[PDB]
RNA sequence: CUUCACACAUGCUACAAUGGCCGGUACAAAGGGCUGCGAUGCCGCGAGGUUAAGCGAAUCCUUAAAAGCCGGUCUCAGUUCGGAUCGGGGUCUGCAACUCGACCCCGUGAAGUCGGAGUCGCUAGUAAUCGCAGAUCAGCAACGCUGCGGUGAAUACGUUCC
RNA sequence: UGCCUCCUAAAAUGUAACGGAGGCGCCCAAAGGUUCCCUCAACCUGGACGGCAAUCAGGUGGCGAGUGUAAAUGCACAAG
């Protein structure tokens, strides 16, 4: 199989970078999540797993935008960014979820890092 | 040095040779036979036109005028005045073999460390 | 040339070139070389296209050769030795099988010389 | 646009569903790679599988091969580990198709004496494998410039679950059985 | 790497003995492979003692 | 009496270009022949099959001598050299060819690239090479032996040495 | 005869004997630093030369492989 091959290589991925990359209350954890339709993001805080803040593009908002999947991604990237100084953060640290940085992700993160958030 | 496999009759042979680079030729009208089971002398000074004479018997070269001709018996080897098959950046033994342990010297398998310390180069 | 999967030597007359297939011989050359009207002096390496399909079919009718011929010899051979025939009994031992004289001589049903 | 594939998706699947009852389009079985590989074991000696191994399954099959290395020494095998011994292609996508056309229209009845191929050669699964002898039968390489004559084995890979189903597969496409 | 270290792979044109010919992507130059045996003009793709001594008598 | 882990001896054919093969064309001597020698004619790719002229033979048959000569091709190769071994299909003689015959046709194409210590023959129509015939004999293991002619050399200072 | 690991050593640490077994007087310019990616051995089935075992293809396989070097403690999240 090939599905299933992804999801445990994935999830592989994504916990060797987990060994290293925790995220705390005062700085909380982008953890994105890329499917080929759609991308869904949020902040974890692991030390009690609860979620601050999340946007996706599976939402209105996000849907009604033109272009190809990279200006989505900076479309939702744009709305974690500025849910997240509503909860009052400003600095956190970014969750490549086992998946390569560049492409979407990478511009999600580089339309997170304009509006406001320092990583 | 290795011996080979037989020798036929006909080991190498020039009728009427021309070479040259320019104006300037150098080999004309060159008409000789090398002989089975001897030892063949070339004489001459400096820039007459002594590497080319091998250069178009090994096949690197292109004859003007006339033919060379080798025969169906003979595998040719040649050693160079340049040096040109053995590179600095490159070990002593690495460059005889080729990280390989055996080597074929001619239809015999002897050992690649064996055989460079058949040449001296003994030990580190 | 391939003619029947035996790629002919380039530079060697017809006349003797198709010899080198397994099963062909100079009288049958000659033979080959009169059904198909190709002249005996000719090169291999002026073999035209068109000529070549003239007699990769003669061949193929009226002949035998490589493999469905190797495998004749080779099974004649076989025929004679779990029958227990006398040439049968004679092949298994490596001696020679039409009354050649064994005594100082069939140096080439056998090896070289042993030398007890 | 290949014409083997185009040939395998206008009859060759709808007829699969016949031979077998399947239930669902996604469970017709699919050729997905072709693995070819020389196999070289006369490169622990004398070094020369660049010129001689590398060269002529780039003009076979399309693209340049891997070198693969040897895992473990062997002292009987002459042979170390991390040496070049095997020399592989792996043929995917629209080179496939023109690999398997190539290989069953004009390729395989030039070996010397053919008279087809086994069908008892699968392992199990679907998964056919045989063996050619030298650096004929393709024609994109010549007898005239190459070095000593050597052979290989191509794997053909398939999505069925068994093996006449992976038998039924390659009849339709055009291997020679018997 | 696919890029400039393949070799050349550009359409060709198969012609047979037989007549048929078809077009597929070879590594040949100039597009004109020829063959001369192909999956139609070949065979195997379109197909004792006793005997013998009667035959004499 | 013909066996075959081996060993010696006498020969034959070779290892090629002073040669191989293909086509054309000259020149012998001595012998043998009625339970035979088969001219010619036809049949067979060929061994041979059949018909039958002539002849106890300076008559008829054996009888085409081969190297040689002229021309063509092969171009130094384990080969268009070599023809061993083996597979198939045949002819002949003979009650009968398995052990164990010769010959023919086709296919197969082994060793061998001039031979270690040693050793052999030959002084002229000789050696070296090429054929042909006879005796025994139904046939034949005839490359042996006894003969026959064709072409045709090189050296002999000398008696120191074996 | 100094150093390093185990057992003796009696479930913290330490513990003698001319008690029981073994290593060291180096090696590596990558076998260091970092960033990313991968899972091994063994067994079974199929495959030109190719054999028990070279390279290929597919199943099975949670650590039995591996660790420059002795042993113990670690390491599959890998320190492979
Ligand atoms: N590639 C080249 N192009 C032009 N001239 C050349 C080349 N190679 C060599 N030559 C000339 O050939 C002449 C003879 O060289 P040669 O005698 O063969 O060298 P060697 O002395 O090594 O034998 C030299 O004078 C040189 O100038
Ligand atoms: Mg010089
Ligand atoms: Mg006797
Ligand atoms: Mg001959
Ligand atoms: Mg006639
Ligand atoms: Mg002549
Ligand atoms: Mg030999
Ligand atoms: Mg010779
Ligand atoms: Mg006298
Ligand atoms: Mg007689
Ligand atoms: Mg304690
Ligand atoms: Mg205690
Ligand atoms: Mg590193
Ligand atoms: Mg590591
Ligand atoms: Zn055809």
């Amino acid at each position: 199989s090939v599905s299933a091959t992804r999801r445990i290589s994935r999830l592989r991925r994504h916990t060797r970078l987990r060994k290293k990359l925790s995220g705390t209350a005062e700085r909380p954890r982008l953890v994105v999540h890329r499917s080929a339709r759609h991308i869904h993001v949020q902040l974890v805080n692991d030390l009690n797993g609860t979620t601050v803040a999340a946007a996706s593009s599976i939402e209105a908002d996000v849907r009604g935008v033109p272009g190809d999947k990279k200006a989505r991604s900076v479309r939702v990237g744009q709305l974690i960014a500025e849910r997240a100084k509503a909860a009052g953060i400003d600095t956190v640290v970014f969750d490549r979820g086992g998946y390569t940085y560049g492409g979407r992700i990478a511009a999600l993160a580089d339309a997170a890092r304009e509006n406001g958030l320092s990583f | 040095i290795p011996v080979g496999p037989r020798l036929g009759n006909v080991v190498v042979e020039v009728d009427h040779l021309d070479k040259g680079y320019d104006g300037r030729a150098l080999i004309k009208d060159l008409s000789f036979s090398l002989p089975r089971n001897g030892i063949v002398g070339v004489i001459g000074p400096n820039g007459v036109g002594k590497t080319t004479l091998f250069k178009t018997i090994v096949g690197l070269e292109t004859p003007d005028s006339g033919s060379v001709k080798v025969g169906e018996t003979v595998k040719l080897s040649y050693v160079d005045q340049a040096r040109a098959g053995i590179d600095p950046r490159k070990t002593v033994w690495e460059v005889v073999s080729d990280g390989l342990d055996y080597i074929q010297v001619g239809q015999t398998e002897v050992p690649s460390r064996a055989y460079v310390s058949a040449f001296g180069f003994k030990g580190p | 040339a391939r003619l029947v999967g035996v790629d002919l030597p380039r530079d060697k007359r017809m006349e003797v070139a198709l010899t080198y297939i397994f099963g062909i011989g100079r009288t049958r050359s000659n033979e080959i070389l009169a059904a198909t009207g190709i002249d005996r002096d000719l090169r291999t390496r002026d073999l035209t296209e068109e000529q070549l399909i003239h007699l990769r079919d003669y061949i193929e009718a009226n002949l035998k050769v490589e493999g469905d011929l190797r495998r004749e010899v080779q099974a004649d051979i076989r025929r004679k030795i779990e029958i227990g025939c006398y040439q049968g009994l004679r092949h298994r031992r490596g001696m020679p099988v039409r009354g050649q004289r064994t005594k100082t001589n069939a140096r080439t049903r056998k090896g070289p010389k042993r030398t007890i | 646009q290949p014409r083997l594939k185009e040939r395998y998706r206008s009859e060759i699947r709808d007829a699969l569903r016949k031979q077998f009852g399947y239930g669902n389009v996604m469970q017709i079985p699919t050729v997905t790679k072709v693995v070819v590989n020389m196999g070289v074991g006369e490169a622990a000696r004398d070094a020369k599988l660049i010129n001689g191994a590398v060269n002529d399954l780039a003009l076979i099959t399309g693209q340049k091969p891997e070198v693969r290395r040897a895992r473990k020494s062997i002292a009987q095998f002459k042979l170390r580990e991390g040496m070049p011994v095997g020399v592989r292609v792996t043929l995917r996508g629209d080179r496939m198709w023109e690999f398997l056309d190539r290989l069953t229209s004009i390729a395989l009845p030039r070996i010397r004496d053919f008279r087809g191929l086994s069908p008892k050669q699968f392992d199990g699964v679907g998964n056919y494998t045989f063996g050619l002898a030298e650096q004929a039968v393709f024609h994109e390489v010549d007898v005239d410039k190459i070095d000593r004559v050597r052979g290989m084995d191509i794997n053909v890979v398939t999505s069925a679950a068994t093996d006449d189903e992976g038998r039924a597969l390659l009849r339709a496409l055009g291997f020679p059985f018997k | 790497m696919k890029s400039d270290i393949h070799p050349a792979y550009e359409e060709t044109t198969v012609v047979c003995g037989c007549g048929n010919t078809f077009q597929t992507r070879s590594t040949k130059p100039g597009g004109r492979i020829v063959v001369e045996v192909c999956s139609q003009c070949h065979p195997f793709y379109t197909g004792g003692r006793v005997a013998r001594f009667e035959k004499r008598y």
